[PDB]
């Protein structure tokens, strides 16, 4: 037994970035966006 | 070789194509190259 | 200016009215495709590119 | 129709393999290779015919 | 001379908004064409039609 | 051996051969330099699918997944029925070695290249008459530390068994054999470079200073201390780990951070009788392994290091 | 970012009355209209460029130079 081996850390990693640089949330879209940076009104 | 800036602590390096790109001073991994001495001529219009 | 459209003063654009900057960066990358063939930051020359 | 369309062709027998053309293959940087979506969908058929014709 | 009529005249809050023409202007005689259909590619950044 | 089908675009008029040609991308024409007759028009520049030549060769497949609507018992038999393939069993043992192997770079935290130097060299190497009585543990290690060694971050053998459960044994043969498969299709079908030397110690002093939590000034002391480290006869023949390990607890001492020697042993795993018994013979060289420019500005200075 | 130096309508120079009328604002305890008067702007198209103009450039002066010679 390697606890190294059992947990994976690039399942919580890997989840969270995809779902947050794409918009699908999961494993709903459009859920983040590009921060406008135009003006800063916007 | 060329030389490039540091962009934290503002060392100037010289760097070939062969040397790792960070600052040998105090290790920042972004290096700005520096502006050119050759003349620039600009309208004030 | 008719139809939404506007008249403006030369001389006052002349002097910097309504002048603006514009920045574009451009991204790249020396990739390299596995353990053979690899990239990189060069002047090409025309007799070996 | 006779001549033209009768009800025996509508089971498919021999498949047409659409010309390149119709399934270009597209490369982004060129040093990587991409096919499109039929050619891979042919593959498949290629593969499982095959395996249904050494099963039987 | 005079202007028969009396102006609305006064200072005004205005903004310049991101469109410019300089960013839309584009024409093409003849060009590069879509791999696939043959046809003026999309985009006026890739000299489309 | 095959039909030529090869096309040249010379200029019938200019006759000139090799023709200097100029591709007009914006007008999609070819068009000869020298009279600027065109001699070809209508130039070209998701419909298609993400494929890598290399790693892969040429295997097409496609996956059956729900769509929206569906019955969930289609699925399943066509799932099913796709597993018992007996053509694609061949492939998809590669296919299961690259994603173990993918899994254990993942699981090291290592760049996406140590990853697909990986899967590259177990391809290569693998389906060969030699490498067939090693078990597959010791051909995954030895593929991830190629790869680390190719992409310029090698670890260790050490820093690979810890994730990799195999004997020093195995590895060791399994690593010459791969090398040697690398080497015969290099020249025959680069490969290495001076990072393929065995050593290499200046690459691991960055991550042990890092373990150690070191400041940057350290960690380039002790790279400058192991590269003069290597002109002693004494010492040259030692591991790297054990000259990269003292020559970092020798510039510890000399900038004088509070950690004792049983700290930078027990975390690098290097037995504490190793470290000094090391550092008594780099003590009688200390003018040649300090650097000259820190010695002279004066932040650290010879009389700090404790004399044995 | 720095105050014009040219009043955009009519082209009087304006950009020599900035430093003035911080002065006068903050020493001379004068409101803006005194002010913008007593540094002779009478046209309304000359006091809005000084009235109205932010100073941005002692914003971007806070960050260090990016080169030092
Ligand atoms: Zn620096
Ligand atoms: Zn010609
Ligand atoms: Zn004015």
């Amino acid at each position: 037994f390697n606890m190294k081996l059992a947990i994976n850390a690039k399942t919580i990693t890997s989840g969270l970035k995809y779902a947050l640089a794409t918009g699908n949330w999961g494993e709903r879209a459009g859920v983040s966006q590009v921060l406008n940076r135009y003006t800063y009104s916007s | 070789t060329l030389k490039y800036i540091c962009a934290e602590c503002s060392s100037k390096l010289s760097l070939s194509r062969t040397d790792a790109v960070r600052c040998k001073d105090c290790g920042h991994r972004i290096l700005l190259k520096a502006r050119t001495k050759r003349l620039v001529q600009f309208e004030a219009r | 200016n008719q139809e939404d459209s506007m008249i403006m003063n030369q001389s006052s654009i002349d002097r910097g009215l309504f002048r603006s900057l514009f920045f574009r960066s451009y991204m790249d990358q020396e990739k390299k495709y596995g353990m053979s063939i690899t990239e990189t930051f060069e002047k090409p020359q025309r007799t070996n590119t | 129709n006779e001549v033209f369309s009768r009800p025996e062709w509508m089971i498919l027998t021999c498949l047409p393999v659409p010309p390149p053309p119709v399934r270009p293959s597209i490369s982004f940087n060129e040093s990587q290779r991409g096919e499109d979506d039929l050619t891979f969908k042919l593959a498949d058929i290629l593969k499982a015919n095959i395996s249904l014709e050494t099963l039987e | 001379k005079k202007l028969m009529a009396q102006i609305f005249f006064g200072p005004t809050y205005y903004q310049r908004l991101r469109h410019m023409v300089d960013d839309k202007i584009h024409a093409r005689a003849r060009g590069p064409m879509q791999v696939l259909t043959r046809q003026p590619v999309e985009g006026r950044s890739r000299d489309g039609g | 051996r095959g039909p030529n089908l090869n096309i040249v675009l010379t200029c019938p008029e200019c006759k000139v051969y090799p023709p200097k040609i100029v591709e007009r991308f914006s007008e999609g024409d070819v068009v000869c330099a020298l009279c600027g007759l065109v001699l070809s028009d209508k130039l070209v520049d998701r419909v298609g699918e993400a494929s890598n030549p290399l790693l892969d060769g040429n295997n097409l497949s496609t996956r059956i997944g729900k769509g929206e609507t569906t019955d969930m018992r289609f699925t399943k038999e066509l799932n099913k029925a796709q597993g018992k393939n007996v053509m694609d069993k061949k492939d998809n043992e590669v296919q299961a070695a690259f994603a173990k192997i993918t899994m254990l770079c993942d699981a090291a935290e290592l760049p996406k290249i140590v990853k697909d130097c990986a899967k590259e060299a177990y391809k290569l190497c693998h389906d060969e008459k030699t490498l067939k009585g090693k078990s597959m543990e010791s051909i995954m290690a030895a593929s991830i530390l190629i790869g680390c060694r190719r992409a310029e971050v090698a670890r260790t053998f050490k820093e690979i068994q810890s994730l990799i459960h195999v004997k020093t044994k195995e590895f060791g043969k399994t690593l010459n054999i791969m090398k040697n498969i690398l080497r015969g299709k290099s020249e025959d079908g680069k490969i290495d470079t001076d990072n393929m030397s065995g050593a290499q110690n200046l690459t691991y002093i960055p991550r042990f200073c890092s373990h150690l939590g070191l400041p940057m000034q350290v960690t380039t002391s002790a790279e400058y201390t192991a590269k003069k480290c290597k002109e002693i006869k004494e010492i040259a023949g030692k591991s790297p780990i054990t000259i990269a390990v003292v020559s970092i607890y020798l510039n510890i001492l000399l900038f004088q951070i509070p950690i004792t020697a049983a700290k930078v042993g027990q975390t690098l795993q290097v037995t504490e009788g190793t470290i000094k018994s090391g550092y008594k013979i780099l003590y009688e060289h200390r003018d040649k392994l300090v650097d000259p420019q820190l010695i002279a500005n004066g932040v650290v200075s010879l009389d700090n290091l404790p004399g044995v | 970012m720095i105050v014009p130096v040219r009043c955009f309508s009519c082209g009087k120079v304006v950009g020599d009355k900035w430093e003035s009328y911080l002065n006068l604002l903050q020493e001379d305890e004068l409101d803006e209209g005194t002010a913008l008067s007593r540094l002779g702007l009478k046209r309304y198209c000359c006091r809005r460029m000084i009235l109205t103009h932010v100073d941005l450039i002692e914003k971007f002066l806070r960050y260090n130079p990016l080169e030092k010679r």
